[PDB]
């Protein structure tokens, strides 16, 4: 696939059609049989690991080659999915900005990276539980707020449970919804949900992205609504001095 | 008047959404840094 | 709404039963569940509208009896669901009848 | 009646026939089984929220598995409820309040 649908294809995290096998597991590459069947090994010492193809398939593994861990076998589309739990979280985002990238540059388009990479790491903002310290065992967390645990639970009020978390591969969509500030989040498919839920719960906003205090009608808190620059004053020369001879009154 | 315009108090859009809530149950505190309330109101 | 968060926080067979413990009829044992239906009470659980009846008003059946004819069974007597009251009545609950009006002294 | 000799063995409503020169008991108990929101609020009013936080921390270590990723689901309601401020049963609204009419023109 190409144009767009690629882009939302990536932008989405969606596992397509020809996902084209990658290997699971290093090791010696074996082609086997023509026509009747077609399926290939990667087998290392131990394990012998094998990955039957469509017959039709145009593999890109020619036998006795040596292979890698999440090495494609086959050509097709990567299913990025495939790809973080095979090879961590890094190597999808590079796989995902250099994708995204292959279309806008294959057209016409020129873009920096960043901007994709500024959307990327948000794809990546989560993370779900696996034997947890506090909380319920289960459920999906921001990676910075494990950290207001993970390393905090191991400083000052040091011991119990680290909080061991996995890597969550959020897709653009799913990423948006699970977005804490429920103001944000009624704005999406379903309203009643949010509300319901954030209501249960004494659950506060804060307000910290835009999209929250547009909804408000506040001043967005970004360019001269950014409060690191708003507060900024300006007095003017006889006005300071003049300031300055009622202060020590 | 020939004045500079602005200082809008509150943003109506907030007040009406409030209100527009307590409709629905729903208190909708709002807070300051200090996190007691403040009343977008007076009235 | 979806998780129902009402018929969560105490059970109540999800919904269904919560739809069922306004509209459309079917009681839900609040306290004190002192009964038994076969087997103990239910606590916080369904029940029928004939259920409730049939647990803190009682049983009763009147079963009306063509002018002319007699009754089988003598006015105390512990009458089983099944059994005739009369060439034409069945008793459909097991327990004692009484004489509701005789014709004939 | 007659002192401490006829006692009823079993629950229920009294019945004082003085033709039959009888007392009956009607098999009756007494539950308080309320129908409507009513009872979803009393159910609600009355909960040791706590009490559901042991039970569901000891059905999170000792479940077949299956019907415990429902187990797990509770305590989120639960334990929400439970550091918010609010108490449950205010889900059930005794007071409707009226928007405000220059909203609803």
């Amino acid at each position: 696939t190409q144009g767009l649908p690629r882009v939302i294809e990536l932008f989405e995290a969606r596992r397509p059609k020809a996902k084209a096998v990658i290997s699971e597991i290093d090791g010696v590459v074996r082609i086997e049989e023509g026509e009747d069947r077609l399926s290939v090994f990667v087998e290392s010492e131990g394990f012998s690991k094998e990955y039957k193809l469509p017959k039709d398939a145009r593999l890109l593994v020619k036998d006795g080659d040596y292979v890698e861990a999440g090495q494609p076998l086959t050509r097709g589309a990567i299913d990025p999915h495939q790809l973080l739990e095979a090879k961590g979280p890094e190597a999808v985002e590079r796989y995902l900005v250099d994708e995204i990238q292959k279309v806008y540059r294959a057209q016409g388009v020129k873009l920096h990276d960043k901007h994709i990479e500024i959307v990327v790491r948000q794809m990546l903002k989560y993370v779900e539980v696996t034997d947890p310290g506090d909380s319920r065992l289960l459920e999906g967390q921001v990676l910075e707020k494990w950290d207001v645990e993970a390393l905090n639970e191991r400083l000052i009020a040091e011991g119990k449970v680290p909080v061991a978390w996995k890597p969550l591969l959020m897709g653009v969509t799913k990423s948006a919804l699970s977005t804490k500030s429920w103001l944000s989040a009624a704005s999406f498919q379903n309203t009643t949900h949010v509300l319901t839920e954030a209501a249960i719960a004494g659950k506060k906003d804060e307000l910290i992205g835009l999209k929250e205090n547009v909804i408000l009608g506040r001043l967005i808190p970004a360019g001269t609504g950014s409060d690191f620059v708003r507060f900024t004053q300006v007095v003017d020369q006889r006005t300071l001095k003049a300031i300055e001879e009622a202060r020590k009154e | 008047k020939g004045e500079d315009v602005p200082e809008p108090s509150v943003p109506e859009s907030f007040r009406v959404l409030v209100k527009e809530l307590q409709a629905l149950a729903l208190d909708v505190q709002t807070l300051d840094e200090k996190d007691n309330p403040v009343d977008i109101f007076e009235g | 709404d979806v998780p129902s968060k009402i018929g969560t926080l105490l059970d109540l067979s999800a919904t269904e039963l919560e739809q069922v413990l306004y509209f459309n009829k079917y009681i839900v044992l609040d306290p004190k569940g002192a009964v038994l239906d076969g087997v103990p009470v239910e606590k916080r659980q369904l029940l029928t509208d004939e259920e409730y009846r049939e647990l803190r008003y009682g049983k009763q059946e009147t079963y009306p009896l063509p002018a002319g004819v007699d009754a089988l069974v003598k006015d105390g007597e512990e009458v089983v669901k099944g059994q005739e009251l009369a060439p034409g009545v069945v008793s459909r609950m097991d327990g004692v009848a009484l004489y509701r009006f005789p014709r004939r002294v | 009646a007659d002192g401490g000799k006829v006692k009823s063995e079993i629950y229920g409503r009294v019945e004082v026939d003085l033709v039959r020169n009888v007392v009956r008991v009607v098999e009756s108990y007494d539950i308080d089984a309320r129908m409507g929101a009513e009872a979803i609020q009393e159910l609600l009013k009355e909960l040791d929220l706590e009490k559901l936080e042991r039970e569901l921390l000891e059905e999170m270590k000792h479940p077949s598995r299956a019907r415990r990723a429902k187990a797990r689901k509770r305590l989120e309601v639960v334990r929400a409820f439970l550091d918010s401020g609010n108490r449950p049963e205010w889900m059930i609204l005794e007071a409707v309040p009226v928007l405000p009419p220059d909203l609803r023109p």
